[PDB]
């Protein structure tokens, strides 16, 4: 109970009230200084901010509730002076007058007459004095409204320009972080019309200033991780603009506009060629900006700068295509050879030499798969140029051996041994070429398509695979010919190459498996357009697959092309199309889901992730349906590995227990492969749950269902002492782990985790947050899905060249016009701030620094010192110009 | 007196998430096509109640009747 | 394989990083909310749309049956004879009893808890695993909430105990190649 020895201001601003309604009544000198002394006390008490329990407003509240109700319908004669200063005297009272539900009392008293400028003595209070409340009326209220009637009265227009001096406002009041809640009122006030919120407050900081940018930036860019489709792609085109209109930086420009290449619309990518063709006339901004376009985003873009200054204004094209390829083949060759790379390890196979005295004797192992299986670890780990010159010839003597299928197999390792060369590997090839050989003709050709992939240059497009092509008279001597057509014009697009290659399908020979491999290659050549391509796959599948009740290589081929062919579009238009197009019998209709989530390769819908749970949740499927689980298991890891890292968490908790403890065939078969596909960095989470699931191969479920996590289990590139687990587990594979069931697999897991020390990365991420392409050929390897007796043989054509978008290990290098400098910086752990005031520490643990052109790792930031300047993209890209400047006496 | 069928089959789906807005949109999609595809889509009416009128007061009677 | 990981820890997810009133958590606690009804609501599918059981090969009842209602779990100490071992009751009474079929002769050592009759007092069956309510309640298993970011400054003591505790696990290639047993 404190009142009392100062509460006159209950006393005096009490009486004045209460006889208000007689101001307003026939004595006018209470209209207007009665108005004016109770206007002035609750603006000065409003005005500061040092007692946050107003002594004004509390104290009238009870009372002034009804005398606002009474006081400003019961005038009947509202002057502009008395009516003006009675709304902006009950106004105010508002917030603290009503409760929650007061968005239909925002307006009683303010929209009644606006009294000058509402911000006058809401200027310079942050959040206090009226903006709070107004940008909540705003928020609500023009949302109710303009549901549907968009286009209406003030609630539009003058909404829209209470909306900009709002913006004002919330900049000039304190300019403090509230600035990141004016992009919430731009996102909550025009919510479907959310670009006249956004172009207005790209006008709004045209003027603010130059350097205040960023973090609004920052903000919108890591809002847009997740948001309504719509929404998404006008967040992003609106913030395309900002760092050109205010801001004139523009070097950023290129880099960020990219992510929109494919998942925001086509012409947006034709409007970022054609902004990235007027920019780029500083020399140094047009090498660095044509560094990522070939080989961190995708290919087909060699001919887009061929304008009238082919001299070397338009002949940059040609280098950034394909010579700076071949330049960065040299470096990471000379670099390479430099720091830790001898010619002939062949080792990690050899590893296994501690183990000579454990279990007896050896003398054990005379499966003639195992002479594959060595080749094809002797391959993968002599990959980055670790050619092997006569200790191939094993797998000459192998080839003269046995294993036909072994022998293409071999015959096609040479093709990964000596890998993105240009200069002589086709001529090491030729050599071996001319055999007389069928199989041995179908490894050279396939190996000497795999050299060239990636390169995607105007060398040997169709020169010599093509001539064996077009005399495709053997069965076996006709699919890969062709594969691996695809697979080297896999970025490219080009009709030519889809029309000629639709002619092996059209071929109608007899050889299903052909068929199926020139749908996989039509599938990866093109990922965008090219309708007919569509047309004729559909038609071929409606006049063979209909007699036909065979293994899913049809699924494995025809529909997985077809999702290749429309892959990653939110339109769900295509998706439409294609399922009513291919309505069919439950065999076929296996694809129906195939095709729908293949269009969907990474975005925010938990409705989508609803119903792909939903779809093949249970239903008992008594044998029904399991491709149809198999394929919704395999692909709810796809469209949730960019959920902004919230998403890969939940789904590993959904699926260590839901389909693991609860699982019959979805679960006991198909449930590896989503952690095989989730991460690739190598993690004690999945790498125990795995082995503890795996490692006990649970013979009564399909065993073969364990072998398959074998493979995944090598899904960590980067060797480490995850081996020390494998390494045991292939001595329990003797007895236990069916040699001839899971021999090579192991085998091959074990390759696979010391498999190349430079290039190890491979998981579709170039760029902190981009994965442009690269998930083509990736998808395929993994669309097993199952079925490994069918992988037994199938691999030794297709595993070789199964999985062919590896980049590069390495990220730090000085990339100088003559690789002069060699390293000055500090690798850490991964960023440690997002929205901090204070000094932004990214690098964690900065303890750790080398000055080489040594390896990037994947949790590492890297930053620089002795002023460099660093002036080319100051994250990371592999190939940086990072020209000095150090104007600093 | 009828032998009667029934079965469960299925149990209930109130997945409530963002989806909650979505609702919003997809009812367009109705919007701008149930009113073109097609109008001529009807049933009779009021002529399932022109048995009860008929109610035949007058009930006849065999020989042998029956009567409570 | 022992008993394993047998990880303890709930650790849903932290990112709470804006760490004031923005639109980014609210965005975010949405969607770990929205996976968690999604996973409930998978799992009541689950346990609702069962259709098949049987679940008793007109056998399994025979020997629940066969063995009493109200077991009784023992110490075996003795096993002097086959299908006359010895065991004994709580009291410490031991008693000359028989050993009947359908019990895996594989896995019991003396010392080891098994379950018995009433009525005959034969055994039955053999208890897999006796803790006590004071060790299983020892251990943890939600997670509590502080971490390295809250610690005010002890670089020299954070280093020492993560070089003891923690980093031979992650990176244990060091430790052999010098040849040391870590400190424990």
């Amino acid at each position: 109970m404190e009142e009392g020895g100062r509460d006159k201001a209950p006393v005096q601003p009490q009486q004045s009230p209460a006889a208000a309604p007689g101001g307003t009544d026939e004595k006018p000198s209470g209209k207007e200084r009665r108005d004016a002394g109770d206007k002035d006390k609750e603006q000065e008490l409003s005005e500061e901010d040092k007692q946050l329990q107003d002594e004004l407003e509390m104290l009238v509240e009870r009372l002034g509730e009804k005398d606002t109700s009474l006081y400003r319908p019961a005038l009947e004669e509202l002057r502009r002076q008395i009516r003006s200063s009675t709304t902006s005297m009950t106004s105010v009272p508002k917030p603290l007058k009503f409760l929650r539900p007061h968005y239909g009392k925002l307006k009683e008293i303010y929209e009644n007459m606006a009294p000058g400028e509402n911000k006058r003595f809401a200027a310079d209070i942050i959040s206090v004095l009226a903006m709070t409340m107004s940008g909540e009326r705003e928020c609500l209220k023009y949302r109710l409204v303009g549901s549907q009637e968009e286009l209406a009265s003030w609630g539009h227009e003058y909404v829209r320009h209470l909306a900009g001096e709002v913006a004002k406002e919330w900049q000039e009041l304190d300019d403090a972080e509230k600035v990141q809640r004016e992009p919430l009122l731009t996102l909550v006030k025009e919510i479907v019309p959310y670009n006249m919120a956004h172009n207005a407050e790209h006008e709004a900081c045209d003027l603010l200033m130059e350097i205040e940018q960023v973090d609004m930036l920052e903000k919108d860019i890591d809002e847009n991780a997740y948001a309504k489709v719509c929404l998404y792609l006008t967040s992003c085109v609106n913030y395309v603009p900002e760092p050109e209109n205010s801001a004139l930086l523009r070097c950023a420009l290129g880099v960020f506009r990219k992510f929109s290449r494919f998942p925001e619309a086509l012409r947006l990518a034709l409007m970022l060629n054609d902004m990235e063709l007027v920019e780029d006339i500083f020399t140094s901004c047009k090498d660095v900006v044509v560094q990522k376009q070939m080989a961190f985003m995708l290919g087909r873009h060699g001919v887009f700068l061929e304008l009238s200054e082919d001299v070397e204004e338009y002949e940059d094209l040609t280098e950034i295509m394909s010579n700076v390829q071949l330049n960065s083949n040299f470096l990471a060759l000379a670099r390479e050879l430099d720091i830790m790379e001898p010619k002939v390890p062949d080792d990690i196979y050899k590893t296994h030499l501690e183990n000579n005295r454990f279990g007896g004797s050896g003398s054990q192992v005379d499966s003639a798969r195992m002479n594959l299986a060595s080749s094809f670890v002797n391959g993968f780990v002599n990959a980055a140029f670790g050619q092997d010159k006569l200790l191939t010839d094993d797998g000459n003597k192998w080839l003269y051996k046995n294993k036909d299928h072994g022998m293409l197999s071999a015959a096609a390792s040479l093709g990964m041994i000596l890998l993105w060369d240009v200069d002589g590997g086709l001529t090491q090839i030729d050599k071996y070429l001319y055999s007389s050989e069928d199989y041995i003709k179908s490894g050279a050709l396939l190996a000497c398509g795999i050299v060239n992939s990636g390169v995607r240059n105007e060398c040997d497009p169709a020169l010599a695979l093509l001539s064996d092509y077009v005399l495709h008279n053997s069965n076996t001597m006709r699919l890969g010919s062709i594969f691996g057509l695809g697979l080297a014009y896999a970025g490219s697009n080009r009709e030519d190459v889809l029309t000629l290659l639709l002619p092996v399908m059209g071929d109608s020979k007899s050889s299903m498996e052909v068929a199926g491999v020139t749908a996989l290659a039509c599938g990866m050549i093109a990922v965008g357009s090219c309708n007919g391509d569509v047309t004729s796959t559909i038609l071929q599948t409606i006049m063979e697959k209909s007699e036909t009740e065979l293994k899913d290589t049809y699924a494995r081929w025809l529909p997985l092309g077809l999702g290749l062919n429309h892959l990653g579009k939110g339109e769900a238009i295509e998706a439409i199309l294609a399922a009513l197009e291919v309505v069919s019998e439950p065999f076929r209709s296996f694809a129906n889901t195939l095709v729908d989530v293949c269009a969907y390769a990474g975005s925010g819908n938990v409705l989508k992730v609803q119903q792909l749970l939903h779809i093949c949740s249970e239903h008992f499927d008594s044998k029904e349906k399991e491709e149809d689980k198999d394929k919704k298991e395999k692909k709810d890891k796809d469209k949730k590995e960019a959920p902004a890292d919230m998403g890969a968490h939940q789904g590993v908790a959904v699926l260590g227990i839901a389909l693991i403890a609860m699982g019959e065939e979805i679960g006991a078969e198909m449930a590896l492969r989503t952690f095989g596909h989730l991460l690739r960095y190598g993690e004690p989470t999945l790498r125990r749950a795995v082995p503890l699931a795996l490692a006990l191969i649970s013979v009564s479920n399909p065993r073969l269902n364990i072998l398959d996590t074998l493979s995944k289990f090598s899904h960590d590139a980067d060797p480490e002492v995850s081996y020390n687990s494998i390494f045991a587990m292939g001595m329990v594979g003797s007895g236990t782990n069916n040699a001839r069931l899971a021999a090579m697999l192991r085998q091959l897991a074990q390759y696979h985790a010391k498999d190349p020390n430079n290039l190890f990365m491979v998981r579709l991420a170039q760029g902190l947050t981009h994965l442009g392409k690269g998930t083509l050929t990736l998808c395929p390897y993994h669309s097993d899905r199952q079925l490994m007796s069918q992988v037994a043989v199938a691999g030794l054509l297709t595993v070789l060249v199964s999985f062919l978008d590896v980049r590069n290990i390495i990220l730090g290098k000085s990339h100088y016009v003559l690789y002069g400098l060699v390293a000055a910086m500090q690798p850490r752990m991964l960023v440690t701030f997002d929205e901090e005031l204070r000094p932004l520490p990214v690098s964690v643990r900065v303890g750790q620094a080398v000055d080489v052109v040594g390896q990037a790792g994947k949790p590492k930031t890297i930053t620089g010192f002795q002023t460099h300047t660093t002036p080319v993209l100051l994250a990371h890209g592999e190939r940086a110009e990072l020209a000095t400047e150090e104007f600093l006496p | 007196e009828v032998p009667k069928e029934k079965e469960k089959e299925k149990v209930s789906t109130a997945v409530l998430s963002i989806t909650a807005k979505a609702k919003k949109k997809e009812k367009e999609k109705e919007k701008k096509e149930e009113e073109k595809m097609e109008v001529d889509e009807a049933e009779k009416k009021e002529e399932k109640e022109k048995k009860k009128e008929p109610e035949p007061n007058f009930q006849l009677l065999d020989n042998p009747a029956r009567v409570m | 394989k022992k008993k394993t990981k047998g990880p303890d820890a709930a650790s849903k997810l932290p990112l709470v990083t804006p760490h004031t009133q923005c639109r980014l958590k609210l965005l975010k606690l949405e969607r770990i909310k929205d996976y968690l009804l999604m996973e409930e609501e998978f799992i009541r599918n689950q346990e609702q749309m069962k259709p098949l059981e049987e679940k008793q090969e007109e056998e399994r009842s025979k020997v629940d049956d066969l063995r009493g209602t109200p077991m009784s779990v023992g110490t075996l100490e003795e096993i002097i004879d086959d299908n006359h071992a010895i065991v004994s009751t709580s009291v410490g009474s031991e008693h000359y009893v028989s050993i009947l079929s359908f019990v895996d002769k594989d896995l019991l050592e003396p010392g080891c808890s098994v379950l018995l009759n009433h009525k005959v007092h034969a055994v039955i069956g053999v208890l897999m695993d006796d803790t006590d309510p004071l060790v299983t309640v020892m251990k943890v298993e939600k997670a509590p909430q502080e971490t390295y970011a809250d610690i005010g400054g002890l670089d020299n003591q954070i280093q020492e105990i993560k070089e003891s505790v923690e980093l031979p696990l992650t990176h244990p290639e060091y430790y052999e190649e010098m040849g040391i047993k870590p400190p424990k």
